[PDB]
């Protein structure tokens, strides 16, 4: 605020703070009980409407781990179009989205690439597969500006994390090549 | 496989005419080994060749290399062909030796035995007492060059502009002939 | 065994048979073999092993591990505990943010804090200590964080403080593009936190720590009664303050130095002892009551004739 | 006492309570100054003409640490390391642009700037002497591993985190590629240190932790060369070592504060008691084995430090360790600075003096600082406030040997003229009178010697008889030098720049011959070599008006001045007796009257009758010519005929030069501003109208040139040119 005013609206803001407090909920913990006017549902990448003072950005910082957490389900795709999307196909507009995409891309093969699963000991494997399933069948805004994916992966790169994750990242381009093959062309 | 490698010298000696002269030989040669400049795919396939471009030694108390070429995927080569910075004797003699070591390191890393070939064209007229200075070779320009073809018979081929100074008759000191015969006034052959 | 041991370190490491000297003594060689006339090996065996464990750490580390001869419980959890694959670019991010929504000073990692400090650099340390504090725009957040700094700003009071005042006040007096950041009521905290570390300071301090007493060897004039490094440190900030004071541009720093006075009230306090040989500190309060009886009382030290007239000038 | 500055409106920064400094360059323009006016920008001088001082603005904090490699303007740009090494190469050495190419250390603060391409070439000066070896044998150098190759020697900005207590990475050399890596460095340490890049092997090693209150150092050897687009950074444990000085029962507050280092890493050891404390050290790497006895009735071989000089003294602040000559040599009769080590104190003057002596040096009784180069010549940059640059005696050593003096004086210049670095031996040549001797012997070996490289170290020697010519009354052989230099390149130029038709021979070759021809009647002699192939194109039509303007001056100013030895100059303005350029001159005249038969509008004579003098021109120079090529008379019906002056003389010709430093024995003091007075396309006009790019040597012309196909000129003057250390610019 102004230089050359005074911390009178410091102060202001410290004293209304409280009722903005009184008026908090919770430290928005996860929500995702449903299988299908509606409780967690944030418009763009924003869950808080009132205009108050909250307390400090713990609020005010996009809910990711509450989508990170979701994605990994399957049968979410529903879910996600019903709390993000809106007209799917007359609403074409690329939103934030593709960051969080890129980063469960990443932390997926980072979970494949850490001792591929200690060499297949799990079914970690499984998982991850049908994470990709879900992201190809959501393959909508993924390559809105694909060198998204580029970018991702040079992130990925740091720790050279292509000891066995490379497998990994072949197939799951290979499910979204092969779910955009006749859609989009070879330029991209 | 195709596996060619191109070096000039003239930037110094003629920088404008560096232009004519890589859209009229360089650059219709260039896509030859290329579908179309866009990327492209580059990698590890034996196709790849190197880009080495230099001054002469008078210019030059404290620079002598910034190449950086491994693949290049052949099409950053022709991208920095035009965006080169340009600048007597010519000073040529390092700039081969340099080549002919780079050579001798790919025949004896990247076999396949493999039918190493290369061109090689110089504008500007080279002369100079000194030859390599960082590895073995030591020895003149006519020495290089002699060294250069009749120790192995490294296909090379000199297609000079239409002048041509008084170097072509001592450039013919080495047993396998320079082969200067293709001179047509039809344009640049593909593959003669 | 262990003398030597480093002092091989300190050699080219190549043969390492110190190494092996030390794995052949934490084997189970003297297993009551002999007639050892001790009847307490059990207990001496113990203290050898957690004597031979606490040095050597980077034989242990660099080497192979040991045939872990302490048969304890939990070894010392006080450690390095700094990733060494990654840059000194977290200790705000790893420390300073959790503590600011945290209650206290996270004891365990007062130690990566010690450490890190008599490892780098005051200056740098506290200029990223100021640069994290300025980022909550909000009184509150800006008042717990310079209060838990204060606390985790000890060990090393008196030398580091003065080092830390006389760079960061000056540092962003001295010019206009850091007058930005003292516009904030994070001015007011830094203020706040540079009058009480002045306070505590100037007062009697013992100050023994560990990373203290083996590490205060150093060398200093300031380029600025007696001759003391404090009482310089003290008289150069009390000049760079008055001369802050000066006219032809003001917007936040005339703020900054009366937010300064103010918080400068405090009961049993001595400093601004303004010496009456040829000292500034006279015309320095005249100036400051011309910008209420905070600094026309403070100059008033024994209604000598000097202070008769700031207290002239403050009468009006 | 003299060549000192002083700023008035700055003062001693009241405000702000220190910072520390250092700067060097080992090739030209040699000062960078890191200063604090009253987080302050970076500066710029050079060492002549340095009233012009300049700046630029940083992009960090505090600018703690920069030091250039080469020639190439570059810096290092610490403290977070933003805005690394890039090149400058627009049109002067006065302008950064920092490109992209910066490694971001997040919150870091380094004080390392090193990872030079190769080691310096050795001097074998003592043995050689440089009497017969041709300068093979006197100056050669040793093979040495390139760091970092790949057969192409590539470089990087490795450095040290200060600040940090780890290691380094993240190495992007020359490719703007991010190519990222990650080091352990032995999983521990803590870092106060000073780098040493250059070691025996082609390898880097370092090691300092806090001084000489502990004894750490971690000695890393390190290797970065594995694979395309990733890094192994070894940690080899080195034998450790410390300063012994510690073992003294009286005191042990040592703490040294630089450590510095030298491109041999054997025998040097900068530890130093740096308390309020003044001792220094000097260590070596003796390897010997043990003596494995006193076991029994009666690989070994292992690394232990010796210790090699040490003393109590009194000092602050060192300067420099050793571009040097090489050891294991009996350099008794040596004096000049063959591995020179200098130490600046803290009380005035300066007692520099070279390692195991220390005894004393000439030092000319009446913050940091750093060496300049060989000549000794300091820079005031003592601990006393934000106080300018000083110069001191060069002198080496107590007695006089002028003989040997002269002989060290031309040793090293050859050894300069060799290397093709800066020159600034002028405060350490002995008065002019002795310099003609000196340029005639050292032109009569060049000239004997060479024995081939001639052909291209012309120029080069050219350059330094111009500039020791320059300081001294023998002004008007200067000029000279720069006529003779500035037409021999241009016509060197314009002879192979002929874009003809092919013949029996080269036509440069054929050209040459003309030399061979008659004396008078051009007319035949020019269509009894060739004629038609001679065009190069029609847009040539430029260089007649802007250039060709210059060699007909040129040979007028000859024509008119020759005939006029009773002027108070026996040479008057020049002589020009050699011959040689005037067959040359008579070439260049030929070929653009060949031009003019081509085109119509060649460069005439710009006064009268200008549409048949070309023509009696040539005849009287080629009079001149034959009466002059073999010994030939002088400024005599030749003098009497050439008395007639037609109504064709012109004049104002531009006769580049610029001004110098006349500091002849005694005081010459010049301030930061208000200095104290002491192509062919204009380069001297009345008004500005651009740029106004300036120049050292004759230039001074246009940044851009202005031009649409001159641009061989501008592509043959793109880099430095002639001795173009002074190619700087001027606004207004």
């Amino acid at each position: 605020p102004h230089w050359l005013l005074g911390n009178l609206v410091s102060d202001f803001v410290d004293t209304f703070r409280p009722t903005a407090r009184i008026n908090s909920i919770c430290g928005r913990c996860s929500l995702l009980p449903v299988v299908n006017s509606w409780k967690l549902d944030p418009a763009t990448l924003r869950f808080p409407l009132k205009g108050l003072l909250p307390y400090d950005k713990d609020l005010f910082e996009p809910q990711t781990a509450l989508l990170r957490y979701v994605l990994e389900q399957p049968y979410s795709r529903d879910m996600v179009c019903n709390m993000l999307g809106l007209n799917k196909q007359h609403k074409q507009r690329c939103p934030v989205l593709e960051d969080q995409l890129v980063d469960l891309v990443v932390y997926a093969m980072e979970r494949s690439e850490t001792e591929e699963k200690f060499d297949d000991g799990g079914t970690s494997q499984l998982l991850w597969q049908h994470l990709s399933s879900q992201l190809i069948f959501f393959v909508l805004f993924q390559f809105a500006s694909f060198p998204h994916m580029v970018l991702s992966l040079h992130q990925k790169l740091a720790g050279r994390g292509l000891i066995k994750g490379r497998d990994h990242l072949m197939w799951v381009l290979l499910q979204f090549i092969s779910g955009s093959i006749q859609k989009n062309a070879l330029a991209d | 496989v195709a596996d060619v490698v191109f070096v000039i010298e003239g930037t110094a000696n003629l920088g404008p005419y560096f232009e004519g002269l890589r859209k009229h030989y360089l650059l219709p040669a260039i896509e030859y080994f290329n579908g179309g400049p866009p990327d492209f795919g580059g990698d590890y396939g034996g196709t790849q060749y190197s880009l080495v471009v230099f001054n002469t030694v008078d210019c030059a108390p404290e620079s002598y290399v910034q190449c950086h070429a491994p693949t290049s995927s052949a099409y950053e080569f022709v991208t920095w062909l035009d965006g080169i910075k340009f600048m007597s004797c010519s000073l040529i003699a390092e700039g081969l030796s340099t080549a002919l070591q780079l050579f001798d390191d790919f025949k004896k890393m990247r076999e396949q035995q493999t039918h190493r070939v290369c061109l090689l064209i110089c504008n500007s007229p080279p002369y100079l007492l000194p030859a390599v200075e960082s590895t073995t070779y030591s020895g003149c320009t006519t020495e290089n060059l002699v060294q250069q073809i009749g120790e192995r018979g490294i296909h090379f081929s000199i297609v000079s502009p239409r002048k041509l100074p008084a170097l072509r008759l001592l450039f013919e000191k080495a047993a396998p002939p320079a082969l200067l015969e293709p001179l047509q006034p039809p344009t640049d052959v593909s593959q003669d | 065994a262990v003398a030597w041991l480093v002092a091989h370190v300190r050699m080219l490491g190549l043969d390492e048979r110190e190494k092996s000297l030390q794995m052949i003594r934490q084997l189970a060689g003297p297993l009551f073999s002999e007639n050892t006339l001790q009847f307490y090996n059990e207990r001496v065996v113990i203290m050898n092993s957690i004597l031979e464990r606490m040095c050597a750490d980077v034989l242990q580390q660099t080497a192979t591990q040991i045939k872990f001869p302490s048969t304890g419980v939990d070894t010392m959890p006080y450690w390095n505990l700094l990733p060494p694959k990654r840059p000194i670019k977290e200790v705000l991010t790893d420390i300073f943010a959790k503590v600011l929504e945290k209650g206290w000073v996270d004891s365990r990692s007062i130690h990566i804090f010690d450490t890190l400090l008599h490892m780098g650099g005051v200056y740098w340390f506290c200029n990223n200590l100021i640069k994290e504090l300025l980022k909550e725009t909000r009184k509150e957040h800006t008042l717990r964080a310079v209060e838990l700094l204060y606390s985790i700003f000890c060990l090393d009071m008196q030398q580091v403080t003065l080092v830390l005042l006389g760079h960061i006040l000056p540092g962003l007096l001295t010019d206009s593009s850091k007058w930005h950041s003292l516009m904030d009521p994070p001015g007011t905290a830094l203020a706040k936190l540079a009058v009480w570390c002045a306070l505590s300071s100037y007062s009697s301090h013992k100050g023994q720590a560990s990373t203290r007493q083996k590490k205060r060897h150093r060398e200093d004039i300031e380029d600025y009664n007696m001759r003391d490094p404090l009482n310089r440190v003290l008289a150069n900030l009390f000049l760079l303050i008055s001369s802050i004071l000066g006219s032809r541009t003001a917007g936040p720093h005339t703020q900054f130095v009366q937010w300064f006075m103010e918080e400068c009230v405090d009961c049993l306090e001595q400093g601004g002892r303004g010496s009456v040989l040829q000292f500034m500190p006279f015309t320095t309060v005249s100036e400051l009551v011309k910008v209420s009886p905070k600094v026309v009382l403070a100059i008033t030290d024994l209604s000598l004739p000097l202070g008769r007239q700031v207290a002239a000038k403050a009468i009006a | 006492l003299a060549y000192v500055c002083e700023w008035e409106k700055w003062s001693k920064s009241t405000h702000c309570p220190s910072v520390p400094l250092a700067c060097a360059w080992s090739c030209r323009n040699l000062i960078a100054f890191t200063m604090d006016l009253r987080t302050r920008m970076i500066h710029i001088l050079d060492t002549e003409h340095p009233w012009d001082l300049h700046s630029i603005p940083s992009e960090h904090h505090e600018a703690i640490t920069c030091l250039e490699w080469d020639q190439s303007g570059s810096r290092l740009l610490s403290a977070d390391a933003d805005g690394q090494i890039k090149c400058w190469s627009m049109a002067d050495h006065l302008a950064n642009s920092w490109e992209s190419s910066v490694g971001s250390l997040v919150e870091g603060d380094p004080i390392v700037a090193l990872s030079w391409l190769h080691n310096g070439v050795k001097l074998a000066l003592h043995v050689e002497k440089s009497g017969a070896s041709s300068f093979g044998e006197k100056f050669s150098r040793v093979k040495f591993s390139p760091s970092l190759t790949l057969g192409k020697p590539m470089e990087g900005w490795i450095a040290v985190t200060v600040s940090g207590l780890v290691t380094v990475s993240l190495l992007k050399p020359s490719g703007q590629v991010l190519t990222s890596t990650e080091s352990l460095c032995r999983l521990r340490g803590r870092v106060a240190l000073a780098d040493i890049a250059f070691t025996g092997g082609g390898n880097i090693v370092v090691a300092t932790a806090d001084g000489s209150s502990a004894s750490p150092v971690q000695f890393y050897k390190v290797c970065v060369s594995v694979v395309s687009e990733k890094c192994r950074i070894d940690t080899e444990i080195l034998p450790s070592l410390f300063m012994r000085c510690t073992t003294d029962l009286n005191r042990k507050d040592k703490f040294p504060a630089i450590t510095h280092l030298k491109f041999l890493a054997r025998d040097m050891s900068e530890q130093v008691l740096l308390c309020a404390s003044s001792i220094v050290e000097c260590w070596s790497l003796r390897k010997e084995g043990l003596p494995v006895n006193n076991i029994f009735q009666q690989q070994p071989t292992i690394l232990k430090w010796r210790i090699l000089s040490a003393t109590n003294d009194l000092d602050r602040v060192s300067a420099v360790a050793l571009t040097n000559t090489d050891l294991k040599v009996a350099s008794d009769t040596q004096f000049y600075p063959g591995l020179g080590l200098a130490l600046a104190f803290h009380d005035g003057s300066v007692h520099i003096v070279h390692r195991l002596s220390l005894q004393t040096m000439a030092v000319f009784y009446s913050k940091a600082m750093q060496l300049s180069w060989t000549s000794l010549a300091l820079v005031g940059i003592d601990s006393h406030g934000k106080l300018s640059v000083l110069r001191l005696s060069p002198s080496m050593g107590h007695p006089l040997e002028v003989g040997l003096a002269l002989r060290h004086l031309l040793f090293l210049l050859e050894y300069c003229m060799v290397t093709g670095y800066d020159w600034w031996d002028i405060l350490l040549h002995v008065q002019p009178s002795m310099v003609q001797s000196l340029v005639e012997k050292l032109h009569e070996e060049y000239t004997r010697q060479t024995a081939a490289l001639q052909q291209v170290l012309s120029t080069r020697i050219l350059a330094m008889k111009a500039s020791l010519c320059k300081l001294s009354r023998v002004c008007d052989y200067h000029t000279k030098l720069f006529l003779i230099a500035i037409s021999s390149t241009l016509k060197s130029l314009l002879r192979p720049h002929f874009l003809n038709t092919p013949d029996k021979s080269p036509g440069d070759r054929l050209t040459e011959i003309c030399t061979k021809i008659t004396d008078v009647d051009i007319d035949k002699v020019m269509i009894n070599l060739k004629t038609e192939e001679f065009v190069l194109d029609m847009n040539t039509l430029q260089a007649l008006q802007q250039l060709l303007q210059w060699v007909g001056d040129f040979v007028l100013y000859l024509l008119a001045s020759l005939p006029n030895q009773g002027s108070l100059l026996r040479p008057g303005h020049s002589f020009l007796r050699d011959g040689t350029s005037l067959g040359m001159l008579r070439e260049l005249m030929v070929v653009i009257r060949i031009w003019g038969l081509l085109k119509p509008s060649c460069l005439p004579v710009y006064t009268a009758t200008s549409d048949d003098s070309m023509s009696l021109l040539f005849r009287l120079l080629t009079k001149l010519w034959i009466c002059c090529r073999d010994e030939g008379p002088a400024s005599p019906a030749s003098d009497g005929l050439v008395s007639r002056l037609q109504p064709k003389q012109p004049l104002r010709l531009q006769f580049g030069r610029a001004p110098t430093l006349p500091g002849s024995a005694a005081t010459l003091q010049l301030d930061g501003l208000a200095r104290a007075p002491g192509l062919h396309l204009g380069a001297c006009p009345t008004e500005e109208c651009k740029a106004c790019t300036r120049c050292g040597c004759v230039t001074m012309l246009k940044s851009p040139n202005r031009t649409t196909a001159v641009k061989q000129w501008e592509q043959r003057w793109i880099k430095n040119c002639l001795a173009v250390e002074g190619r700087g610019p001027d606004a207004c």
